[PDB]
RNA sequence: GGCACCUCGAUGUCGGCUCAUCGCAUCCUGGGGCUGUAGUCGGUCCCAAGGGUUGGGCUGUUCGCCCAUUAAAGCGGUACGCGAGCUGGGUUCAGAACGUCGUGAGACAGUUCGGUCCCUAUCCGUCGCGGGCGCAGGAAAUUUGAGAGGAGCUGUCCUUAG
RNA sequence: AUAAGUGCUGAAAGCAUCUAAGCAUGAAGCCCCCCUCAAGAUGAGAUUUCCCAUUCCGCAAGGAAGUAAGAUCCCUGAAAG
């Protein structure tokens, strides 16, 4: 009989600057801290994760030839409705939602995962609302 | 060009350059202009 | 046998100054060019004397070791005299002219072709056949030449249209 | 980019200094003004409202009465929005008159066009009918709803419903002439809407 | 075509009509390289699926030939798309006849004439239209646009200029 | 912004080269510009204006019961259905 917490959760904020970072290792260390696996509180199914905020996702940067041929790739309900985004199109046009997609998908699907989703508030350049809160600075780990 | 997948060279001016990734003859005669593809 | 052994002398009318990280700017009584360069290749300056060096000896640093030096090469080279392409253009009813700065060529079309060298770039129209595009980067200078030339590029069978000085224009015998 | 919000009356037809005829639409304008004059500054787009016509006391409310008696005209039926407008020449409570537009010049024109109803897929989307004779029973229908290895109908399978009723443009309208003192233009050609219903008059995106 | 894996307590089978969508191995249009490309026209090749891609004669026909246009009259997927959407000419029921086979009753990827196309939509899915609540007060209007749909075709004539 | 293609500079590889760096053109195609819908965009946004922060309970949280601006029932109808 461990504890099981739950309304007993307090959410830290945390600010991850991604001014250099590639987004697959960045978001892999945030989209596991959403979820609180960093907190030795975890509960699977009451969202034990703590708030997240990226700033400068505009500068987030990768590896290889992926800004021209990583592409995403967007079908609507609609015939002959696919539609694609090269990595630098989503690069140079709205990093966040770039930054976002890759958190969605790295964020466990169901009910609680949109909500664990809802944590996350990623922002271009540093203007940060978000002074209400003290968003602590934090570092990744590699 | 000639885009054929046996690309080489015809003559002795013939040159071979492996330009942006693909295997090209490029020589002084444009029907020896040559690319792999 | 290689470029980026030898060295580069720099007598006179030529004063390159490191200023910023890997950005050369050489100075002079034509012009003066700055360049960034990659932060591998190493430039020291000896009295008179810029010296390249290369970390390693590897497939890229011995591109860099090529191409860093003979930029610099000539941006002395044209800080010092500067550079010109030179454009014969041959035809029946074909001709080049100068309004201001803006090159008219009424070369073959039934309209002005108007070109704008907008970066500084001084084009001579010595005689009505030929341009020269004179200024301080071989960059920007046969960039504009070849601009030229694309207005026209030669046929074979009559060489006409744009052509450079010493060009081998391809003839053909169609009969 | 200028413009202004009418109401249609009918057509008519016009000789043109010529013997031409010209189909003319007559769009009344009683003439709008400047309602609320947005900024950038806060609501991110530089726009403006202009208001047309004049309601009774009775049909308005007290909001209505507030948002208009910033710039006290009366308050008014049609309020709609001019994007991009010349933002230095329009101040609130303008009284944006027909005197702008001339014979001239080049004319986009949005109004909402006339309703039809639940009408078939020939009368709303144009589709043609099967045979009325040699056996068949297939006419005035809208066609096979698609294959059968997706499982399902696609979207966009064209169908009855109600027809009407969208707003529409016609681009590059050209104007006949201007009757300021009874703030009437008049439009080469046809404009969406049925009679007595509000019509906004731009200038085209040429 | 091979094999017989699903269906014989039923998975309607050709062509056409309606409605499309998709692939590109592109028919036209767009951009090009090579030429044994002088020019006009071409041949081949490369990139490009955005749009367009005709109306008749005979045939059940797909196909094909032909007529006359076109800028072009592209090939193929979707149960050789689409019969709880339509037609039923052909196949493939019972009548009958011909040729031929069989002694015979009868048989023929031989021909010919005639022959019942059932179903009030529960759910998904489409196309439209409402009602609830949400949107941390309750309201009336004007809106930004994430996102989504549409549109996207092209001839000829004159001038440059014989 | 590109695809095919065409190039400058230009090495690796004293040269040559549309090359690894650096640069530039270039299509009915891509993203817009153009037309429509669109905040249920649960990320539910933004403006302008109206109403105001009452009456009882109960020891509180909260409940109910008149309302304000506003709207609706019902009625006259069509440009809508
Ligand atoms: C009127 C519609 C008839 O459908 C069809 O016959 C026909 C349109 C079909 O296509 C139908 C759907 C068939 O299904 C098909 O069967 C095939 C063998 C297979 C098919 N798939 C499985 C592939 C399947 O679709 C089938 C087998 O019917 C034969 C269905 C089966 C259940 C029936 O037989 C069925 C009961 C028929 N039937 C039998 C009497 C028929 C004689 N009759 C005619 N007219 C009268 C009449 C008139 C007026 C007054 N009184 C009587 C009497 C009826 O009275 O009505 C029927 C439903």
């Amino acid at each position: 009989t461990p504890m099981a917490n739950a309304s007993t959760i307090e959410r830290k904020w945390l600010v991850v600057d991604a001014a250099g970072k590639t987004l697959g290792r960045l978001s892999s260390e945030v989209a596991a801290i959403l979820r609180g696996k960093h907190k030795p509180t975890y509960t699977p199914h009451v969202d034990t994760g703590d708030h997240v905020i990226i700033i400068n996702a505009e500068k987030i940067e990768l590896t290889g030839k992926k800004l021209t041929d990583k592409i995403y790739y967007r079908h609507t309900q609609h015939p002959g409705g696919l539609k694609s985004r090269t990595a630098l199109e989503m690069r140079t046009n709205y990093p966040e939602k770039m930054l976002e997609l890759a958190i969605k998908g790295m964020l466990p699907k169901g009910s609680l995962g949109r909500q664990m989703f809802k944590k996350l508030n990623v922002y271009r350049g540093s203007e940060h609302p978000h002074e209400a809160q003290k968003p602590e600075v934090y570092e990744l780990r590699g | 060009m000639k885009v054929r997948p046996s690309v080489k060279p015809i003559c002795e001016k013939c040159k071979v350059i492996r330009r942006k990734g693909k295997v090209m003859v490029i020589c002084e005669n444009p029907k020896h202009k040559q690319k792999q593809g | 046998s290689r470029v980026g052994k030898k060295l580069l002398e720099i007598p006179s009318d030529v004063t390159v100054t490191l200023n910023d990280n890997n950005t050369v700017a050489v100075k002079g009584p034509k012009g003066e060019l700055t360049r960034t360069f990659h932060p591998d290749m190493e430039i020291k300056v000896e009295d008179n004397v810029l010296t390249v060096a290369r970390p390693s000896d590897q497939k890229e640093h011995r591109a860099l070791h090529g191409t860093t030096r003979s930029l610099l090469g000539n941006m002395v080279e044209g800080v010092s005299k500067g550079f010109e392409r030179g454009l014969e253009l041959v035809g029946v009813g074909y001709r080049a002219s100068k309004s201001g700065n803006k090159l008219v060529l009424n070369v073959g079309y039934s309209h002005p072709v108007e070109i704008v060298p907008e970066e500084g770039i001084e084009i001579e129209v010595p005689s009505q056949t030929k341009v020269v595009v004179k200024g301080t980067d071989k960059e920007r200078v046969g960039a504009i030449a070849a601009n030229i030339r694309a207005v026209r590029s030669p046929e074979p069978y009559k060489g006409k249209g744009i052509r450079y000085e010493g060009e081998v224009v391809r003839r053909k015998e169609g009969k | 980019t200028k413009g202004i919000l009418g109401r249609k009356i009918g057509m008519t037809q016009v000789f043109a200094e010529n013997g031409d005829l010209i189909p003319v639409t007559v769009i009344e304008a009683a003439p709008n003004v400047v309602l609320q004059k947005k900024t950038a500054e806060n609501d991110g787009y530089e726009a403006i409202q202009l208001g047309f016509d004049d309601k009774r006391e009775k049909l308005s409310n007290k909001p209505e009465k507030g948002h208009v008696a910033k710039a006290e005209t009366a308050p008014k039926r049609f309020v709609k929005e001019l994007r991009g407008v010349e933002m230095d020449a329009y101040e609130v409570g303008q009284e944006v008159k027909v005197e702008i537009f001339s014979a001239g010049e080049i004319v986009d024109v949005t109004g909402v066009s006339k309703g039809k109803g639940f009408q078939g897929a020939i009368k709303r989307h144009g589709q043609s009918r099967g045979p009325m004779s040699h056996g068949s029973r297939y006419h005035r229908r809208p066609g096979s709803m698609g294959p059968v290895d997706p499982n399902r109908v696609f979207k966009g399978k064209l169908l009855p419903g109600r027809m009407g009723g969208e707003q529409i443009t016609v681009q590059n309208l050209e104007i006949v002439k201007v009757d300021a003192e009874r703030n009437l233009l008049l439009i080469k050609g046809n404009v969406p809407g049925a009679k007595k219903s509000l019509i906004t008059v731009k200038s085209a995106v040429k």
